């Protein structure tokens, strides 16, 4: 009814002009994990739960997709 | 249960594509109308 | 042994009267059907 | 188009037909525990009002089929039940898995009646009481009958389980090209549809169940 | 009809019996009922 | 061995509280649902899950299932422990 | 086990055989049936999450026909 | 139309032959008061 | 509503009671009756009588023969010879003497006489019966 | 070879044996109406 | 061809012929019904002539069917 | 003494038995001439004003039906009542019966007497029996109830409200309630 | 040809006609279930008259079977 | 010819209608049955009037088996 | 011809209507043996009646048979 | 022509639907019978709601027949 | 042409499915006729019941006439 | 076309098969009539019963109908 | 194509075969309705029964639909 806005200002909220360079700090991180290969440390299960964040935002993107055709089912035309 | 705030890195990727998904897919439509409309005549 | 970790073996160990006759009932259910 | 619900499942070329055959006796655990979970606890509860009520009727002889019929009326039951899921494959549906349940149960019984009892059995061929002038007629007629009866059995199986999901089926697809339409008739429908799958849920345990006691009941005429 | 399509008829024949005639009874014959107690 | 008491804690009789709880940390409370949500908005818009009759036969049998649960699953319940109970009690009176 | 290891090797350190799949298989199912359905005061989710995937299943192999039937063209 | 009927007996006659068959498969502990409270003792002349 | 009245020659069981349902072993089959059933009169057989109590409580007697009557008014009157509550009986004895009337029917050749053992045997078969 | 002709065939022994024989006659019949039925097709 | 149309049309004639065995063996099994409900300590012997009278009216339906593929199949 | 004890059930008995005849309200027919008479009394003496009240309603009765011209036919159930109307009434006489009130009466003793008056050859078309209704230790009342035949029972127009109904069922009732009047009478002229 | 098709079609009507006898063997049964529910006693004498019913009852739909053959063989 | 071929149509559809005698001799019997069972002792009336209902029943459906003919050789 | 031809189908489908008298005949001549059965002194006036069911059950049927013939002759 | 041929068909097959009327008359006449057998006194009550259900049944067959005019003659 | 003509034929045979509400009706009164023989009390009651039946029986068999005229004008 | 006019035979053919539904329903309700005038005290447990057959019945025919619409606008 | 013609009209008639199975539920869910009025304590043994006519009856009506199919689609 109404937790879900309860819970949403906490997470399900734009960014602030605040915070993106701790995004790019964590953007930094893990390209450096990149860079050095050091991603064999991390143990399938953290890497199955950033896999999952990861098709999380990809989920997003095609929301964004389907709410920019202006049709649910495919394309419209 | 207390909330939990979400790292910012998931928030701005997430609002990010977003946005890239609503470009893209007005885009996709603008491009695929012609098209589709041309096809719908020719069949006929 | 409690009832619940005893198996129908045991049972039958403990009560051999509720072992099932194998001899005059071979097959499945090895007992009369009006008794089951 | 329509009966793409019977065509043999395949996938990634296999025949996954095989797999949905050996499912069903997969949800019927066992346990040689005294004292167990709900689930065996039900089951086993459920297998013995089932042979209770099936095998009572018949001899020493007869009984000796019990774990015969008792897993037949399983089997077809939860293969049913498991059709009515969505998108799922009935091996019932199939005239091929149903004649061979039929034929050699229905074979070994009147085979089983024609060893012993022969001249019994040649009898049953002609009711007690019948009068001379028609004799004859009356054992060709029961001749065919039966020689018809394992058919009988494997079609009223099938006929009965394809047409159930095929007329769900239809309603389904009525309901869907009534969504763009008026919605109080599409809500009708759909109330239509779910009155038919709680039948439908009814017409497979009724069809186990008969299709198990005819076999019990010829098994019985032998016996 | 599928039914009638008698080229995939042995797939559907041959795990039926050894469902219905193996593994079903055997799952069946580990159902035991013991006999009450006095 | 005796048996647990209780089993996995399922929610939605779907998804075990493994996978919220393996979530939660990263994505916070409402993550799980969101995947759940954008999955099935990806499935039914990229085709994934085409709409058919059998989409409504879906909703029928499991508008069914979930009737005949909600209502008849306490009596199966405590029918299983009635049954389980009565053979306990007659079981401690032959001892 | 898994969602603990991170090296390839444990790939190939598995029994790829007939009897290692089949122990593989069965290890599943009695973990599956022990945490879920061998246990009193057990619940109905314990199957309900069977028929699930078997629904899945079932709609994997029915794709193939079920694309033809597409709504939209793209 | 009983059988009974057709052979001459009356309903007197059944339910005589019935209490009587359901006296006799009583309990001994019983038997001898049940008998006793439905006994004839009339005599025709 | 319906006044029940279950008697024998030297025993009251019910009288003007208000039960639910009696079920009685009619000579011409079977049957159940509630309230406001159809008024009829009937004589019975040897055979149970299950009287159901408004607490949906069973009373199960036997009844060797007698008479039943449903009237107007709702009014029962089940009048049996000789009414036994089922655990006065045995089975053991019902079974010998079941054996004997059959012994009597296969060599008695007179026909009054023979019907009066058809008799015997129907009722022993249907204490046989009743019993377990 | 070993659990398997240990919890497969030794308890349905008494029923493959005796029990199922006119099952394994009707068994055949069918086959050969199965292949006599595949034959003409 | 003409032959093949009127085949189909004289094997859906033959088939209309089950609605024989249909009334027939709703009779059987009603009559049981009511037979029981009357005199239940025959439920045995009942049951016998219920499966009688059933395997012979659906007996004759059948027939119907044989005709049907005999005019469908064998011609 | 030990009878007022078991005249209760007897009485709810009895009257349970008539209560049809009650509701159903047969009238009996006023245009048949076989008649039959039943008393009930006893095998002993020194009882007061016992057998003389049945022998003068029996007779009484008698007088009035053969002035109608009614065959009547009478049955007494005690030696005392048919030692008093054997002489006076002999020709009109069916069967009597003896051996009671040393005994207690009970249902074994009204199904001989329902016995011997079925297997007689005389279909009555009406009947009336006359015992001495008890009402206290130091009153009592000689009083008669009605006998319908099968007939009557049968072509009374109130009777088609009634079910399962045929000229058998309906005979083996009429000779059940026989049995049961008798019954009736004989617990209360015991008192 | 047109004759070969009639036949067929006339086929089919005549066999429709075995309706009858599926309904008419039915109810001899059904009516043989409740009189014996009834009057068990006369379990021999009404089995008689059962058969007998049926045995006439089929017999007319068998008729229509004759003129099915009599259409699609004999002519 | 189309003659012939409709004379075959409309014989195999007349005789359809034996179906009705059919069921009737059923109900005929089947009721006979029954009588007989309540009331035996008056097996005279009940098996007379049996005979004279099925000599009515069949007779109707024979009627249709005329137009058959009426229609086959007839015409 | 297509009209002699149509002619013959639509008399042979009009003469299928007599079923219905036969299963009327039927119910009639079989409720009269029950009925008989039941109250024997009240014979008279139930066969009576049982003519008149009869003799409007068949009337029906007859309708039917007129039509054929106002197909097949009148026209 | 056709029009005239599937006229006469269509004649005949509204017609078929007088057995239902048929059937109709059988069970009311035969259930008066056995009505009148059970409660001779209200014979006559019973009669007025026989003629009722009679005037009722037949009604529904005489519709059929309107439709053959209505396709026979109308058209 | 052939489309009015198989319109016609159609309409002839959505009619003929009459018979069953015919029959329905029939049974309904014949059991109310019956059932108010056995308990006259109770007249009212089993009367509104019978109109129920009536009232869905025919319902179905009008139903059919509906197709009819869909068949015959609605097309 | 021979298409549509076949679908419109087919389509009045499946649809003649609701005379089934109506006949049932008639039972189904003159036997709940019987029954509630017999013991009218299961008047609630009785008239449950009923619809139920009802509900069966009728679906039997509306099956008939599905057909009739599966060979008219499906096809 | 004729062909496809005679397999909706094939079709269509081997549908009508369904009124035996819809005339088969009426009498076994009727006839359980006054078995149940009757002798209600065995409800639960009559409901079974009741069950199991129903399965056959239909069963057979189903098997109509079939050989529908059989000609509409598998041919």
């Amino acid at each position: 009814l109404a937790t879900f806005w309860y819970y949403a200002k906490v997470e399900l909220v734009p960014p602030t002009p605040a915070e993106i360079p701790r995004a790019i700090q964590s953007l930094k991180k893990i390209v450096n994990s990149a860079q050095t290969g050091s991603f064999k440390q991390l143990t399938v299960k953290e890497a199955v739960l950033n896999g999952l964040v990861a098709t999380e935002v990809l989920m997003w993107f095609y929301v964004g997709e389907i709410i920019g055709k202006r049709g649910i089912i495919g394309y419209d035309v | 249960v207390p909330p939990v705030q979400v790292s910012p890195l998931i928030k701005l990727g997430r609002y990010s594509a977003l946005f890239l998904g609503v470009a893209y897919g007005a885009t996709r439509y603008n491009y695929l109308k012609p098209r589709a409309e041309e096809e719908r005549r020719i069949a006929a | 042994i409690p009832f619940d970790q005893m198996t129908i073996e045991d049972l039958n160990e403990a009560f051999p009267e509720t072992k099932l006759d194998k001899k005059k009932y071979p097959y499945w259910p090895h007992q009369p059907i009006e008794n089951l | 188009n329509l009966f793409a619900s019977f065509i043999a499942p395949t996938i990634l070329g296999l025949p996954a037909a095989v797999l949905i055959i050996l499912f069903p006796p997969l949800l019927i655990p066992t346990s040689k525990y005294l004292i167990n979970n709900r689930l065996i606890t039900t089951q086993q509860w459920l297998i013995k009002l089932t042979s209770k009520q099936m095998m009572t009727m018949h001899n020493t002889k007869g009984r000796t089929w019990s774990l015969m019929l008792v897993s037949l009326i399983i089997f077809i039951a939860t293969t049913n039940l498991l059709g009515l899921l969505p998108h799922s494959f009935t091996p019932t549906t199939q005239l091929s898995m149903n004649l061979a349940m039929a034929i050699p149960l229905w074979a070994g019984t009147v085979i089983m009646g024609f060893r012993s009892k022969i001249k019994n059995a040649l009898a049953h061929f002609l009711p007690q009481g019948t009068p001379t002038p028609l004799i004859p007629m009356l054992v060709i007629i029961e001749t065919i009958s039966l020689l018809i009866q394992p058919m009988a059995l494997a079609v009223r199986l099938t006929a009965n389980i394809t047409a159930g999901h095929l007329l769900m089926h239809l309603i389904g697809s009525a309901t869907l090209a009534m969504s763009t339409i008026n919605l109080p008739s599409t809500l009708i429908i759909f109330t239509i549809l779910i009155l038919l799958t709680i039948l439908e849920i009814a017409v497979a345990l009724i069809q186990a169940y008969v299709f198990t006691l005819l076999v019990s009941l010829y098994l019985h005429d032998n016996t | 009809m599928p039914q009638l399509n008698t080229t995939v008829w042995p797939t559907m024949i041959t795990p039926m019996l050894l469902t219905l005639f193996l593994i079903t009874q055997l799952k069946m014959l580990n159902t035991n009922y013991h006999l009450p107690p006095s | 061995p005796p048996l647990p008491e209780y089993g996995g804690k399922v929610r939605y009789g779907l998804i075990p509280e493994e996978f919220f709880q393996f979530l939660y940390p990263k994505t916070g409370v409402t993550g799980p649902y969101v995947l759940g949500t954008g999955l099935i908005l990806y499935a039914l818009s990229k085709e994934i899950y085409v709409i058919s009759a059998e989409t409504f036969t879906a909703l029928s049998v499991l508008g069914v299932m979930v009737y005949g649960i909600k209502k008849y699953g306490p009596f199966v319940a405590d029918f299983a422990d009635k049954l389980n109970e009565q053979k306990l009690a007659q079981l401690e009176e032959a001892k | 086990e898994v969602k603990l290891g991170e090296l390839p090797s444990w790939i190939l350190m598995r029994d790829f055989s007939p009897s290692g799949i089949f122990g593989a298989f069965q290890r599943g199912y009695y973990r599956y049936y022990n945490k879920y359905i061998n246990v009193k005061k057990g619940s109905i989710s314990g199957i309900t999450m069977v028929l699930a995937c078997y629904v899945l299943f079932s709609y994997s192999f029915s794709y193939k026909h079920l694309k033809h039937e597409r709504l939209r063209k793209y | 139309v009983a059988y009974w009927r057709q052979a001459g007996l009356s309903y007197i006659r059944y339910s005589q032959i019935c209490a009587k068959a359901v006296r006799d498969a009583l309990k001994t502990e019983f038997k001898a008061n049940a008998e006793k409270t439905s006994g004839s003792n009339v005599k025709i002349v | 509503q319906m006044s029940f009245t279950f008697a024998s020659p030297t025993q009251v069981f019910f009288n003007g009671a208000n039960v639910r349902q009696v079920d009685v072993p009619t000579l011409t089959g079977a049957f159940g009756i509630l309230a406001a059933h159809v008024p009829t009169l009937q004589v019975l057989r040897p055979g149970l009588v299950v009287v159901h109590a408004e607490d949906g409580t069973t009373s199960k007697y036997f009844v060797s023969s007698g008479s039943i009557a449903v009237n107007a008014d709702s009014s029962v009157q089940l009048l049996a010879e000789e009414a036994v509550t089922l655990d006065m009986l045995d089975l053991g004895a019902a079974k010998a003497n079941l054996e004997k009337a059959q012994a009597e029917l296969v060599g008695t050749a007179d026909e009054a006489t023979r019907a009066e053992i058809q008799i015997r045997i129907e009722a022993n078969e249907a204490l046989v019966k009743a019993l377990e | 070879l070993q659990s398997i002709i240990k919890n497969i065939w030794i308890p349905m022994k008494p029923y493959y044996t005796k029990v199922y024989q006119e099952i394994w006659i009707g068994m055949g019949l069918m086959g050969f109406i199965v292949y006599k039925i595949r034959a003409a097709d | 061809d003409i032959d093949t149309a009127a085949k189909f049309i004289g094997a859906g004639a033959a088939t209309v012929g089950v609605a024989g065995s249909g009334a027939g063996i709703g009779t059987v099994f009603g009559s049981l019904i009511i037979g029981y409900a009357r005199n239940p300590s025959l439920k045995q012997q009942l049951f016998s002539y219920a499966i009688l009278g059933f395997a012979l009216s659906e007996a004759m339906g059948l027939f119907c069917l044989m005709v049907a593929f005999l005019i469908l199949f064998a011609m | 003494a030990r009878a007022e004890r078991e005249l209760k059930p007897a009485r709810i008995y009895g009257l349970g038995s008539l209560a049809l005849y009650e509701k159903a309200d047969i009238k009996g027919p006023e245009d048949k001439k076989k008649h039959l008479l039943i008393g009930v009394s006893s095998d002993r003496g020194l009882c007061g004003a016992i057998h003389s009240s049945i022998a003068k309603q029996m007779k009484s009765e008698v007088a009035t039906l053969t002035a109608a011209g009614k065959e009547v036919m009478l049955v007494g159930i005690g030696d005392k009542i048919r030692g008093i109307l054997y002489r006076t009434h002999s020709d009109q006489f069916l069967v009597a019966f003896k051996e009671v009130g040393r005994k207690p009466p009970t249902f074994g003793d009204a199904s001989v007497i329902a016995l011997e008056l079925l297997n007689s050859g005389y279909e009555f078309d009406e009947g009336s029996i006359i015992f001495n209704k008890f009402r206290s230790v130091i009153s009592y009342k000689t009083e008669e109830k009605p006998i319908f035949s099968l007939n009557t029972v049968a072509s009374a127009d109130s009777m088609s409200i009634y079910d399962d109904i045929d000229a058998d069922v309906l005979q083996n009732y009429q000779e059940y309630n026989l049995a049961n009047i008798i019954y009736y009478s004989l617990k209360e002229s015991t008192t």
